[PDB]
């Protein structure tokens, strides 16, 4: 209706935060990282003034960002101190009317499956807003689930799809002479060749709104201006 | 066992036996019973992210509290309407949402010509005396021969007498949006289970629950089923539900006059494999294909400039009552469309646009 | 005389000011929802 009547607009209101979302949900792949975005929330939610505390909690990686303002290693804490050495930097679920920060999760490969929907349940306050990247390349760990004829449940990708309220899907822009068919073939058998991991990237949108079907658009999206250009 | 008249102890066309309404006439019509039999299971389903399944597993509820509300005296006697209802969910939130018995003006009736503000009172912010939202024909009642694909006198003439015939049709209460059926029951009507704790004590209060009822109906309702959001994953094993939904078809087939079960899901993310070793279980399958951004496009091109035409999907029928298992094949996919606008939810005879 | 002073009240008391502008081409801004 009258809101949002050009989907630029939604696009920026959901980067700076002005309309609340409870999780969003970002993929993306070896063929192109997923770390330009997080400079494009730091960019954009910066012009309304964010400088709320936007931890960063970290699985893998080795260096600490310089853009965001807190830095958490969690390759010693365990499912219930990761939950509550968090809630502390955090505003938790208390204090009905108070603010919102920001949260960074560096990787979602390393954690089990068996645990995915409680780390949205003591956490989901409509103080915090969750975001993680997913790489999609990593094949994870089944012999411990040992998925036999009567052991069974659905699959990460799939839960992850479903608790989501905004998804946005990361791939690189084809530039030079590579195609979709051979990079494919080459990345199979571990090529790499020149022509992937640039800055200016294309996205894929995917917003659900309540008792209704979602909207699916396309965008181009550059990381040295900061400038967006919707699919024709 | 149940005594004799009781709201639905309606005959079937079929077995004339008792047929309690699911309280939508397209879904009573469309199963081919006005309403089921007891003893038998219904499958709504919904395949996408949409949740209009949300919708009637409230009414089939509510209008039970309807029958569990009017315990007046009948044309003489006292008409016995009790029904317990049970919900399989620790969403004790859920109660307090119903949607209650509809009453005022539905349609418009206008003695003069259909016009703007300045025929007959004003701005339209104060709307018109008689009636808004120009939407032309609402549901209003039930009937016993309303099935789709069924003989002629499809209509009951709006009937304002009580008898003994008014148990087929003229007595059943539609419901719309804002409406409510206030106050909040009590543990006389509403019974809720907690799904997360074991299926071994699940299945011992379930039992519990329905047998200190003696001569009284029985309706159980589970909104939503083994979902993510409200359940473990050890109960997604392929024992425990299977076992469960195996004890619960050995108690509805004993208890054929008393207790009925209505569940309802979504899978999108359901594994094949699972969802049709369940879908055998019970006795009735119904599945629902929401309408998508594509087509949306040619909804509005060919159901334009109107306000109350607008559908939201199709319908999908796999399964029904036991009429279907003496060797009639009645699978139908894709050829009704159901709308649940703001008024009347309704299921109408067409394909794609 | 009577329909045209209620009239007029009715259409002078209604002005609520459409505090939703697309917050807080075809309609050249986008605000017709029910208005104009």
């Amino acid at each position: 209706a009258s809101s949002s009547h050009n989907p630029v607009i939604l696009l920026k209101r959901i980067l700076s935060l002005t309309e609340s979302s409870p999780f969003i949900l970002c993929l993306d792949s070896i063929a192109q990282t997923s770390y330009k975005l997080i400079q494009e929330f730091v960019h954009q939610s910066k012009s309304k003034g964010n400088e709320y505390p936007i931890v960063y909690i970290s699985f893998e990686t080795v260096n600490k960002p310089s853009y965001c303002t807190q830095f958490i290693d969690a390759t010693q804490m365990d499912f219930v101190h990761l939950v509550k050495q968090i809630i502390s930097y955090l505003p938790a679920a208390t204090a009905t009317q108070a603010k919102k920060h920001m949260v960074i999760i560096d990787s979602l490969n390393y954690i089990s499956t068996e645990y995915i929907t409680r780390f949205l349940s003591e956490i989901a306050s409509p103080h915090c807003t969750m975001v993680a990247t997913y790489h999609k390349d990593i094949k994870d760990e089944n012999r411990t689930v040992i998925p036999d004829w009567n052991n069974n449940y659905p699959d990460k990708l799939t839960l992850l799809q479903f608790m989501a309220t905004t998804i946005v899907d990361i791939d690189v822009v084809l530039t030079g002479t590579l195609d979709t068919e051979e990079v494919s073939e080459l990345l199979n058998e571990f090529r790499i060749p020149r022509g992937l991991n640039n800055d200016i990237f294309q996205l894929r949108l995917v917003n659900k709104r309540k008792s209704g079907r979602s909207l699916e658009y396309d965008f181009i999206v550059n990381s040295n201006t900061h400038e967006y250009e919707l699919l024709s | 066992g149940l005594d004799s008249s009781h709201v639905g102890v309606r005959p079937s066309p079929a077995t004339s036996q008792p047929t309690t309404s699911t309280g939508s006439a397209d879904l009573d019509s469309i199963l081919g019973h006005m309403g089921l039999p007891l003893g038998n299971s219904v499958l709504v389903e919904e395949q996408s992210t949409t949740e209009f399944h949300s919708i009637l597993g409230k009414l089939f509820a509510a209008q039970g509290i309807v029958h569990n509300r009017i315990s007046d005296s009948s044309a003489d006697k006292t008409r016995n309407g009790d029904t317990h209802v049970i919900v399989l969910s620790l969403n004790q939130m859920f109660a307090k949402e119903l949607p209650g018995i509809y009453k005022g003006s539905r349609k418009q009736m206008k003695k003069n010509l259909i016009s703007e503000e300045e025929s007959k009172v004003t701005v339209q912010n104060l709307n018109e005396t008689q009636r808004s939202t120009p939407s032309r024909y609402k549901d209003l009642k039930i009937a016993w021969k309303y099935k789709l694909a069924d003989e002629k006198r499809l209509g009951s003439p709006d009937r304002d007498d009580i008898q003994q015939n008014s148990e087929y049709k003229d007595y059943n209460h539609q419901f719309d949006i804002t409406t409510r059926l206030m106050p909040a029951p009590i543990a006389s009507e509403l019974t809720f289970i907690a799904p997360t704790q074991p299926v071994s004590t699940i299945l011992s209060q379930i039992e519990q629950t329905i047998k200190r009822n003696d001569k009284k109906l029985i309706r159980i309702v589970i909104p939503s089923l083994l979902h993510p959001a409200m359940y473990p994953p050890k109960m997604f094993e392929s024992s425990e539900i299977i076992g469960l939904m195996h004890g619960v078809r050995s108690l509805v087939k004993k208890y054929y006059e008393r207790v009925v079960l209505f569940a309802s899901i979504s899978i999108d993310i359901i594994t094949p494999p699972l969802l049709v070793l369940l879908r055998n279980m019970f006795d009735s399958v119904i599945n629902l294909e929401p309408f998508n951004q594509e087509m949306t496009e040619f909804l509005e091109r060919v159901y334009k400039s109107q306000p109350g035409k607008i559908q939201h999907g199709l319908v999908h029928i796999l399964k029904l009552p036991v009429f279907t298992d003496r060797g009639e094949m009645r699978v139908l996919k894709s050829e009704w469309a159901f709308k649940n606008g703001r008024k009347k939810f309704e299921i109408e005879q067409w394909g794609i646009p | 005389l009577a329909d045209c002073k209620g009239q007029i009240n009715s259409q002078l008391r209604r002005l609520r000011e459409l505090r939703a502008k697309k917050e807080e081409a075809r309609g050249k801004k986008g605000t017709i929802y029910e208005e104009e």
